[PDB]
RNA sequence: UUGACCUCAAAUCAGGUAGGAGUACCCGCUGAACUUAAGCAUAUCAAUAAGCGGAGGAAAAGAAACCAACCGGGAUUGC
RNA sequence: AUAUUGGCGAGAGACCGAUAGCGAACAAGUACAGUGAUGGAAAGAUGAAAAGAACUUUGAAAAGAGAGUGAAAAAGUACGU
RNA sequence: GUCGAAUUUGGGUAUAGGGGCGAAAGACUAAUCGAACCAUCUAGUAGCUGGUUCCUGCCGAAGUUUCCCUCAGGAUAGCAG
RNA sequence: CGUGGAGGUCAGUGACGAAGCCUAGACCGUAAGGUCGGGUCGAACGGCCUCUAGUGCAGAUCUUGGUGGUAGUAGCAAAUAUUCAAAUGAGAACUUUGAAGACUGAAGUGGGGAAAGGUUCCACGUCAACAGCAGUUGGACGUGGGUUAGUCGAUCCUAAGAGAUGGGGAAGCUCCGUUUCAAAGGCCUGAUUUUAUGCAGGCCACCAUCGAAAGGGAAUCCGGUUAAGAUUCCGGAACCUGG
RNA sequence: AAACUUUCAACAACGGAUCUCUUGGUUCUCGCAUCGAUGAAGAACGCAGCGAAAUGCGAUACGUAAUGUGAAUUGCAGAAUUCCGUGAAUCAUCGAAUCUUUGAACGCACAUUGCGCCCCUUGGUAUUCCAGGGGGCAUGCCUGUUUGAGCGUCAUUU
């Protein structure tokens, strides 16, 4: 689990957010094996990744990448999506498999806080919106 | 506070609401702006007729049946029923479900 | 004495030349600069310090090379020579 | 500082060159709106911290 | 939004013998210890800075809308209510005034201005030309710098190019029967507008 | 009235544009429009110049140099002569001035039929 | 006396002024002047004096 | 007014190079005379001289050069023309047009019709 | 002793790529308190501000393991 | 199709008019203070054009009185009113 | 008072904010500390003091009821326009 | 009633002169205020029907700026010290020179430096400003000149300590350690005669870097010389390192 | 009665208010998508005949090369006549170059303008010593090449 920072124990607020050691984090060991992965060769980009094996101690994973910048992937235009600038650092923004998963975008009113992004939903019904007529 | 005889007020201006006020101010202007977008689109469009034809089909729900409004396409019964393909209403400008 | 006779005792310096902003922010017990950063690589701005960050974001020096960059890409980015049209 | 360095000796040397008064020509200039050197610096009032 | 506010300020307390309003840091300035924040002190915000969201424009009733400008279309009539903002009619054989339908198919301003002319419209015209003063206000340094008066308007049914015969002649207006824009039939919110009609524009007002 | 959507007409705008401005006007007499069907043109070193408004009307002359810092062209011989015995020349804005005779070497011979002109 | 550019060492100035001057150095003394130049002492050998050469280059 | 421009480009190489050392040779002794007498405005305008020279013989250096790498690929660096950071990186025209041999063939047997109504 | 396979390496090997800057919009992580409760411990402020990683001219989402139960609709996004 | 006080290029206003409006209409993130993170101002308008005062006299000079320039210096640079 | 020693001190270095260090006095921490400085949240909240910017005309009070962790406050009724 | 601006109107006022300001001068209104006459002054402004608001002032130990009485007052009283003559100068209790009288009494009120300052060093001319009196005097003003190293130091070594790799944590900015779970290096002989330097053996294993111009450290002194430099320049006389 | 105190007016002082102007700020709206190892943002130091500062620039230093316009800049001095023409301009445009020391900082270091290594070449009676000039030596990672290590291990004669 993912221990609070925190120096010596001491939250220094409301009784209400007092706990260090039982807190779960918010992203799966998954998405932690591609961004490690991910950054340390920056040259590649994080296709997908998937459980091999485990024990008490570690969780291990392999992951799959791709080079942008060979020849082959430039040509192949099947796979030609991840050449593009935009797929820059992918599982750096959660937009693989497991990222797309740990922040919850998926179709059904069972996912409403998140369908479209949790921040961009809250800022879209949290707002005033006045035109020029008040109607 | 509260006092004398009025309605109890339920008023959502709590949190910073002040940071986040997306005002309308162009709403003309971006319409002119709306009209530009679909004139050129007219133009390197070729002499088509923009928008696609939709299906008539039957509202959803309780309430929504005595109306009858546009659907997204004609499925593939409909399709097959006019003779022609299923990928050729695309190119002939037939929208398909 | 804490007061004036104190403040004659201090011949020292705490902090030097910074070497990538010459602000003299540069510790020389901690070897990191106060202002910027240094050796760090990356230069240090806190969003809750406005005025510090716009004292040093991009239009404070010359622009020696995006002054030109909206001008390259004001044409096209052409490459060559120029033509003789008349006169 | 006596024992000094090259980079606190150039940063004197750059003081040296600009602790000078406008040349006269400079008032005489069209559409002028300098009469004075705001940045002058002197050794007594005003220390230059390297 | 950050006018003002930009300055970091604390307040100084008491037991200065001073006013306890917040005292910027630091020294050496000129600056330090002087007011900040506050709408009294030198340099601060307003008090309550105006803000973007007010209330600009504001609703109309549509069926109001269209009352008030049926009223205005009858004020254009009646020759009393035209003489009340000026508007130089005194010589007319009658009011309304009813043209050819042949000044909408008009193309040379020159030929444009002499056809008003010669129906009595000179004054008004002659009104304009004379009135061309500067603005009192600080905004006519703001691109408000000339005013006139309003001179004679003319409505056509179907355009032929007499807009562009009359929009460089000051005090002149051209306007459809379709818009007939209640600002131009009475500005300043007063009744009268020396309006001039055409044979095409007076039949389709019915 | 304004048409296009390129030109402004705000007063900041076109004062700043008119101030600071680089270096890149006078017209010409009644015989010159008269034989070269031309209105106006900009002034140069090397030309005869009539004044037609102002205090000095009516005096002659020949541009000494045009000084574009003052936006103003002085005139050789009108002049005023200082106190001391020194004189010095006079600015003049050559709107208020009338070109009468003419300096063109090659291409003041090129823009005068340029502007619908026939030259001599 | 010359006011050398400030990379210069005195290596390369007694070789610099041997080729232009055509005249041995005994030996170079190079300070830093507080002006933000370099100055430079250039001793020339007996076999000639500076007398006549520094005239002959213009300065005198 | 120092030396013209297009004049010194038909010169040879051997000629520019020995062209330095005339104009480097009189600017040491411009030095020495304007120390002499506070006014020597002669010195700017062929300041702007022995620049020129240099910057001629680089374009006729780089041309050089150039020729040398013409029909083969790795030229060196600055002589490819510098756009930006990201469109020199990023996909070429020929990489971003590449289609794949299912998604071709579906273009010329399909393509997109243009159309419109009369009656 | 020779010749192949797998794994791990060496070089200023040939060719490449990544770091930083800006962050106004965008994607996530982490994350308080003042304050409201005319006290204060759930609550609200707030899944905010500060801190961290990541891109583009837009980003994100996007052709349903959907909404519905209705004569059912039919990618996503915004009013 | 959506957002965008950052960057470039523009058009505007019942906005402010220089103790206001951005901190900065000016050599403004400038002078300056702090060992430091940081804090941070004051300052526009002589005249159309310097024509900004030749020359006489007094005084050691600074300057004064004349003269003169300039519509006007009850516009003379510590200069609109 | 002490003065060749659990002496005095220069330079380098280490220890940092509810943390350092303390032969302890809640002492020192760059004139600030039984709890540092700077910036942001922040224009923090106050039932508590102060101020709250022109004329004239007409009408014109209350410190009382009930309840409240309520008695230097509100709500209700009252007086008033 | 009045203030900043907006729509309309009076074809309103105005450089033979607007606005603004002064005026124990006049008129109107109970009052908010409005009108006129005179002086000053030079570029715009006003009445009316409406609209709009960052719209009114005596004080909030209110913000900024400025000026008062106090007041020509308090005071310019520690470190035992001054006087005469001449010179310069329009202008000497203070500048210079000369003659006296004193003091610091060599743990200096003397000679050199470390940190710090940065041209204050020296020369010319000069007094509007600073030197809480004055001043032809200055650490002030304007213009210039001046700092010479094989031997003096930095350079190098390492102390307390800092810190990069290999690694291990941490979402992460980065944290731990720095010889520890890293196969981590160059190096003399020989080959020579395409071997340039490869190659065949003998080999050693230390194991980044930084960190003390009073810690360790290779080597020089004397005489003389500038307005300001010297163990650095001139002369003479040395020693060390690399080849 | 004077001096002195107070009030008013005339003039003259300190002072900067009021009116009027702005080669500014603020807000809205319409368009565009162009940072950086081909080494950026920022910093230091220097460049003009006479300038400190702003601005521009980088010993090619208010800048060079090219195109367009077309007879200037200016405070002075100076240079001109290149001005009926591949030519001025503190002009505009900008597609070619230079671009000091740095800086993600790239040989190692850096409150010491310190210390190194490799290649080419020149000089000093010199592959081994010194100096000058030119060009290189950062880390993680991808593909390929070449050298290897491992009774991990496979066939083959011994």
């Amino acid at each position: 689990n993912r221990k609070r920072p925190v120096p010596k124990g001491a939250t220094y607020g409301k009784p209400t957010n007092q706990g260090v050691n039982e807190l779960k984090y918010q992203r799966s060991l998954r998405a932690t094996a591609e961004e490690r992965v991910g950054r340390r060769a920056a040259n590649l980009r994080v296709l997908n990744s998937y459980w091999v094996n485990q024990d008490s101690t570690y969780k291990y994973f392999e992951v799959i990448l791709v080079d942008p910048q060979h020849k082959a992937i430039r040509r192949d235009a099947r796979y030609n999506w991840i050449c593009d600038p935009v797929h820059k650092h992918r599982e750096a923004r959660g937009l693989t498999a497991t990222g797309k998963k740990s922040r919850g975008i998926n179709k059904g009113h069972k996912f409403n806080n998140t369908k479209a992004g949790r921040r961009k939903t809250w800022k879209r019904q949290n707002t005033l919106s006045l035109w020029r007529y008040r109607k | 506070a509260i006092s004398k005889n009025l309605p109890i007020l339920k008023n959502h201006f709590r949190k910073h609401w002040q940071e986040r006020v997306k005002v309308h101010f162009d709403q003309a202007g971006k319409k002119v702006s709306r009209r530009n977008a679909r004139a050129t689109r007219a133009a390197k469009i070729a002499p088509r007729p923009l928008d696609l034809l939709r299906p008539v089909v039957r509202a959803p729900t309780v309430k929504y049946n005595r109306k009858v409004r546009a659907g997204r396409g004609f499925t593939l019964a409909e399709v097959k029923a006019a003779g022609l393909t299923a990928a050729y209403a695309r190119t002939i400008g037939i929208a398909v479900d | 004495g804490k007061g004036t006779p104190s403040f004659g005792k201090r011949h020292n310096k705490s902090h030097t030349l910074c070497n990538r902003c010459g602000r003299r922010s540069f510790h020389v017990q901690k070897k990191t600069c106060s202002s910027c950063g240094y050796p760090a690589a990356k230069t240090r701005s806190y969003n809750w310090g406005a005025k510090a960050k716009r004292r040093h974001t991009t239009g404070t020096g010359r622009m020696r090379y995006l002054k030109h960059v909206s001008r390259r890409f004001k044409n096209g980015f052409q490459t060559g020579s120029a033509s003789k049209a008349s006169a | 500082a006596a024992q000094k360095s090259f980079r606190i000796k150039q940063k004197m040397a750059k003081a040296k060159k600009q602790n000078r008064p406008l040349p006269q020509w400079i008032r005489l200039r069209t559409n002028n709106t300098i009469r004075y050197n705001a940045k002058r610096r002197n050794w007594r009032r005003t220390k230059m911290n390297i | 939004e950050k006018a003002g506010h930009q300055t970091s300020a604390e307040s100084w307390g008491t037991g200065r013998a001073v006013a306890r309003i917040p005292r910027v840091g630091g020294g050496g300035t000129g600056r330090s210890g002087q007011g900040a924040f506050g709408n009294m002190c030198r340099g601060g915000r307003m008090f309550a800075p105006t803000k973007t969201w007010r209330k600009w424009n504001v609703k109309v009733n549509h069926n109001e809308k269209r009352y008030a400008t049926a009223s205005a279309i009858a004020a254009t009539a009646v020759a009393s209510l035209v003489l009340a903002r000026g508007h130089r009619v005194e010589k007319i054989p009658e009011i309304p005034l009813v043209v050819s339908t042949d000044l909408e198919s008009i193309q040379k301003t020159k030929e444009a201005v002499a056809a008003l002319k010669a129906v009595g419209a000179h004054s008004d015209l002659l009104k304009v030309l004379k009135s061309k003063k500067l603005r009192a206000g600080k905004g006519k340094y703001r691109n408000r710098r000339w005013t006139q008066r309003r001179g004679p308007l003319v409505v056509y049914a179907e355009d032929n190019g007499i807009v562009k015969a009359l929009r460089n002649v000051p005090g002149v207006e051209t306007a459809n029967v379709a818009s007939l824009n209640l600002l131009q039939l009475a500005p300043g919110a007063h009744l009268g507008r020396f309006v001039i009609w055409t044979e095409a524009a007076f039949t389709k007002l019915d | 009235a304004k048409q296009s959507l390129d030109v402004s007409s705000d007063r900041r705008k076109a004062r700043k544009a008119y101030f600071t401005a680089p270096s890149s006007s006078a017209p010409l007499s009644k015989e010159l429009r008269a034989q070269y069907g031309i209105k106006a043109l900009p002034i140069r070193r090397d030309d005869e110049v009539l004044v037609v408004r102002g205090s000095k009307k009516g005096q002659e002359g020949k541009i000494s140099s045009v000084y574009r810092l003052k936006f103003a062209v002085q005139v050789d011989k009108v002049t005023k002569e200082k106190v001391n015995g020194a004189s010095v020349p006079i600015n003049l804005h050559p709107s208020k001035l009338v070109i009468t005779k003419l300096h063109l070497d090659k291409d003041r011979k090129a823009l005068i039929q340029r502007k619908g002109g026939k030259l001599e | 006396v010359f006011q050398v550019s400030m990379k210069a060492n005195k290596y390369q100035i007694k070789k610099a002024v041997k080729e232009l001057y055509e005249v041995d150095v005994l030996k170079v003394n190079t300070l830093v002047r507080p002006n933000g130049t370099k100055k430079a002492y250039v001793r020339l050998t007996a076999d000639y004096d500076a007398l006549d050469i520094a005239n002959r280059i213009g300065y005198i | 007014a120092g030396v013209k421009a297009y004049e010194l480009r038909t010169k040879s190489k051997e000629q520019l190079a020995s062209q330095l050392v005339d104009l480097k040779k009189e600017l040491a002794e411009l030095k020495v005379q304007k120390l002499s007498r506070p006014s020597l405005p002669k010195i700017k305008t062929v300041r702007k001289s022995i620049a020129c020279v240099l910057t001629v013989i680089n374009e006729q250096q780089r041309e050089a050069v150039r020729q040398l790498y013409k029909g083969k690929k790795y030229q060196p660096k600055d002589l490819r023309a510098k756009k930006t950071r990201a469109l020199r990186r990023a996909l070429t025209k020929f990489e971003a047009s590449q289609v794949t041999e299912k998604q071709r063939k579906k273009q010329i047997a399909f393509p997109q019709r243009k159309y419109a109504i009369k009656a």
